[PDB]
């Protein structure tokens, strides 16, 4: 239920982070989760998404947002009970506070093709987020 | 491999060497174009996406059927031609059927 | 009976689909699997079936880099299809390359292969050679 | 028909300058342009005439880059050349890959491509195969 | 393809299947004399820039003028035979001409 | 290049187009995979280490002594051969050698 | 006219250990040179015989680039070797290519060879070909 | 007639900059343009030429020294009424003044193959320049 | 007899150097010659080695520690009598004291394949040494 971001921090442009998002009293492995990030005078936008079941073959469904596509990788390891954001080649564009969120809703029946868990109405359990900064 | 040789001698006939649709639609390399008199040359040609024609095959007497049946038993004796082969790009075959063709009608 | 030209031959491939096989994305995941020690091949067809159900998967390691292979220059997207289902993935406990169980190919443009690539929309098929003459090619298409 | 061994066919690449077309730089031009979405084909020869003018064409953007392709290590410089054209260019408005007017192939060294590659001399002409023994060949070499 | 069989009978035969000039030189590959020593060794060998002969075909019969038609008219067949193919590298074709020629004498 | 044709009735012939060892131990791919049932998929297949068997030919009527000396008088042609071609791939000469069989054979 | 079939023509490479040739590193190292101006060329096999020695050999310049070339994806190392020598050298005045001074192929996997490649393991022999049918090569198999 | 030389400075070894010539009062679409250099203690070597015609295929025919190929590219605007060079991959021997110039003596014809323009004495109306230099 | 070392120092981690062994009085193509080093706390190790004949192809026999593969190459010139090893891509894991050494044990008969001269007992007239520092 409860969850907590790590590892934000002030890198330079082209630099790499890794954010760990962490449960205590919830098992992750019944929901999908996704990260999120908040830039100030702005919305909250998506950035990435990871499902629940496995499927031997393309085996955790995961899903980007275009502005971070090719850059960001999403993981989840549920014996850790832990998601984590690997990023890549950092522009200042991307300084935001990032967060972290479950979602119970979808994730059910099989594989999510296609653009999928993109809003934020259906995510709950919003963490208080860490300060990732690009700037030169 | 094997090859079925569609003769004319309306109907058909089929000389070698559910589970089926009957509706048999394709795409195949343009015949038409050639008599165009200047679309040969690669700069009036069509390109990429304008290089195929829709067509359908008909359903007269079980041919579809005795095509998909035959993709799925050539697949078999294809794959294992493949396996011995060391070259990793594209192969063609055309050449090793008339090649056979003319060492089995001698 | 009888060939007269080498281009006279034809080798058409066939789509799964025909074959009233079920061409979801789940119930098609289940016939492809990662498996370490063997060359990817490819093999040259001149035309085929347009397919009901068409593919385009990236599959990623938790580090970041693809478990699929890089296309060649021949590969192109596969001409015709009445839809596209577009899937990405991450596959943490697997190595290798992907390869088919059936034993059928990954179909592209005019190119059939044993493995799946890149950012390249594919189809399942199976692949068979024949000889039709000009006449009765007249006589069947269209 | 007297065709004993496969080597008896010879594929022979001769020059657009020995049919009386004009050969100048100038007027030679306009017999090339740019296109996209046409892939480069390349095909094996034999033997060739000599060549009587060449040339040696480099083309860049305004940002730097050359609008040729980068040339395989299949392609050679032109055995035979009496007079090479060193022409450096600027095409602003212009993308895709180069191609010829008349259908005409341009020679390398034993390939004839339907592009133009960077940094080799090249020629313009056209292959044709004919079957020749070796009998009948020492009577007409010389 | 179109191929003519150049063939004898000083009087010699032309079969098949201005803007002309009579001089024909030509490069080739050591008309005779193919062996040596040590020559046929890629060691002990030409080499890539000194491997060419130059040779004179002689304008017997109108050789040289319909063999430069034959040249200009076959380019019509050809891109249209690359055109089906997708592979970029170099095309082999004499084989080709090989099996067409056992195909259509049969 | 030289193949010769190799025929059995036990008394045996030759038929083309000491310095020798009498054991000959080689390796080749398989007689017949196809009996496992679905080893010709390449997934359920043995991989590179696991694909080859081993043989032993015997020196009957002094086979393998005139292999041996049929494989070096086999290079000149090879290297000739190579030689001609441009390509700097893997060049397969069993369509070259069965063209050259029926080229032959009137 | 025992040709029926295409894969009726085998191509087993036989090697020079059992030509009563010496095969130790020293005397085998003075059948090699160095030559620019030759380009390489590959040839495909099917079978061999299974060798007795072997190499796995890397020349570099005193500056530190490999004077022999790299290997492309269908080089692999030979399949039977009894004995792999592992040698390594320096060689500062000699410029080219690696090639064999008698006119014997560098046997790798299924694929001979008239150079040598950058950590792969080979042998020296040359290949020949015939023509077997199935009944004559059950009758001498093993 | 009038010229004008901008952007110019000073760089680190492996750096790039971009040059910009632009008249005045006169249109540069009746000469045939060109950039020099010249270094403190040396004379006034060539660096770049561009033509005048446009031919569709072989747009505008260009030359470079030596010194500069794959490095240095020259460019033409007509509208704008301006003439570029983009120097890329700098050197420390590439310091100087740099200068530009137009000529109305050659440029006729069409098309010029092979080493053209590399004189002095036919360009005129040469600008003030711009201080090049590259250090470390 | 008497050998001495040069070329060490202090460099970034990366970074390349080239070490030079010069003998006064001694010929050393009478002997095969290697490169040591030692680290404080630790003993000496190999770095590499190369011996006394020619073949022709594959020249002079080399050999290398595993640690040091495809980054270090050494080289011997036998008119200026000297010995070289260019160390490229220095990790701060190689920072130690180098010594020369010469050896008359092995080196005869011919071709030296596979791991040959590795040891230390057979090796004589240790130089100096030099010291080579990778840091940060
Ligand atoms: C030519 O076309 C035919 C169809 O016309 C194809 O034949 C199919 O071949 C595949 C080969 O894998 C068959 O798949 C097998 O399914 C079985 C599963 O059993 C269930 O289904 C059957 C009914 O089909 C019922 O008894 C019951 O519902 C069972 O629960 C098994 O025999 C096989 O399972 C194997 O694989 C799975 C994982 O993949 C593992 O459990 C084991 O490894 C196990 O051995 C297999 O999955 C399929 O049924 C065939 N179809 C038909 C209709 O018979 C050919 O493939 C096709 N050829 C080509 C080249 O494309
Ligand atoms: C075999 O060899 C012959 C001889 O060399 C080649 O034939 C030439 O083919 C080209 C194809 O492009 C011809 O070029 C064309 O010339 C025409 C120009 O207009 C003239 O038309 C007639 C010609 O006598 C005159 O009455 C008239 O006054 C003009 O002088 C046009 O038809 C073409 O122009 C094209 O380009 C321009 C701009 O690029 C545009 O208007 C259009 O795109 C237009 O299509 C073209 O320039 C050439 O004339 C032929 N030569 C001869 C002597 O007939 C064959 O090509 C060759 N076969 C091969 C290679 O396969
Ligand atoms: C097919 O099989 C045959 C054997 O059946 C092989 O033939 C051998 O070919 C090589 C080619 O290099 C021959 O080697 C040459 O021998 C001569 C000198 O060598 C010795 O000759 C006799 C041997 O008893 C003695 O006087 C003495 O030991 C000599 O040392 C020369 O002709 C050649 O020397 C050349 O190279 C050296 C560089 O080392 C230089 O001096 C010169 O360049 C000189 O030209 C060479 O050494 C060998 O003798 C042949 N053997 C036999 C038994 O005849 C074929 O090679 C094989 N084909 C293949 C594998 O493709
Ligand atoms: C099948 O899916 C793949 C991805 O799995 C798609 O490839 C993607 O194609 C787009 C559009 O061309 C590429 O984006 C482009 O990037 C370049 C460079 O940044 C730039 O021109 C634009 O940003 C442009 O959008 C994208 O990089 C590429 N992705 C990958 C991972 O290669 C492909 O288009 C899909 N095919 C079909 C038919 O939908
Ligand atoms: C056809 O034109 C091209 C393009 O100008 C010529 O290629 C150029 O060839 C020269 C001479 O070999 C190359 O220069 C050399 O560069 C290397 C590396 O810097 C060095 O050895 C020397 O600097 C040497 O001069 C040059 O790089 C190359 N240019 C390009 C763009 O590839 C080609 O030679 C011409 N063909 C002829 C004259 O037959
Ligand atoms: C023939 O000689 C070559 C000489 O390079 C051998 O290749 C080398 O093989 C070793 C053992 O697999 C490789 O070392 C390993 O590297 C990986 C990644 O760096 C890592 O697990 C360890 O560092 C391990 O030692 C080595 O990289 C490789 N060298 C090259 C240049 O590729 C080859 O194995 C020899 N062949 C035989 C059959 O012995």
């Amino acid at each position: 239920v409860q969850l907590q971001e790590s590892g934000g921090g002030l890198v330079q442009a082209g630099g790499s982070l890794r954010l760990s998002c962490t449960a205590s009293r919830g098992t992750i492995s019944l929901y999908a989760m996704a990260w999120f990030r908040q830039a100030p005078g702005k919305e909250r936008e998506f950035v990435a998404a990871i499902s629940r079941f496995y499927n031997d073959f393309i085996g955790y469904s995961t899903n980007y947002a275009d502005s971070v596509r090719a850059r960001f990788t999403i993981s989840r390891d549920n014996a850790e009970n832990t998601v984590y954001l690997l990023m890549n080649n950092l522009k200042p564009e991307d300084t935001a506070s990032y967060y972290c969120a479950a979602s119970t809703e979808w994730a059910s029946e099989s594989l999510q093709y296609g653009n999928w868990g993109h809003e934020s109405s259906k995510y709950a359990n919003w963490g208080q987020g860490t300060q990732v900064t690009v700037s030169s | 491999d094997e090859s079925p040789s569609f003769n004319t001698s309306i109907s058909l006939t089929f000389s070698y060497f559910n589970d089926c649709d009957a509706e048999l639609r394709i795409w195949s390399v343009q015949e038409d174009d050639l008599a165009a008199g200047l679309s040969w040359i690669p700069f009036f040609g069509p390109g990429i996406e304008g290089l195929y024609t829709a067509g359908l095959i008909k359903n007269q007497n079980n041919l579809v059927c005795r095509l998909r049946r035959l993709a799925n038993q050539t697949a078999k004796s294809l794959e294992l031609l493949l396996r011995v082969t060391t070259e990793e790009r594209t192969f063609s075959l055309i050449n090793r059927i008339a090649i056979d063709f003319l060492l089995t009608r001698w | 009976g009888t060939l007269q030209k080498t281009e006279d031959v034809h080798l058409m491939g066939f789509t799964l689909s025909g074959q009233k096989v079920a061409d979801s994305p789940l119930e098609a995941s289940k016939r492809w699997a990662f498996r370490t020690g063997v060359p990817p091949k490819n093999v040259e067809y001149t035309e085929g079936e347009e397919a009901k159900t068409c593919y385009n998967i990236s599959v990623t390691d938790p580090s970041g880099k693809s478990l699929l292979l890089d296309p060649p220059s021949n590969i192109r997207d596969y001409p015709k299809c009445k839809t596209v289902h577009h899937i990405q993935g991450q596959n943490p406990h697997a190595q290798g390359i992907a390869l088919h169980l059936w034993g059928a190919f990954f179909l592209y443009d005019r190119v059939a292969s044993t493995t799946m690539y890149r950012g390249k929309v594919f189809t399942e098929g199976n692949i068979a050679a024949m000889i039709v003459n000009k006449t009765v090619h007249r006589m069947i298409f269209s």
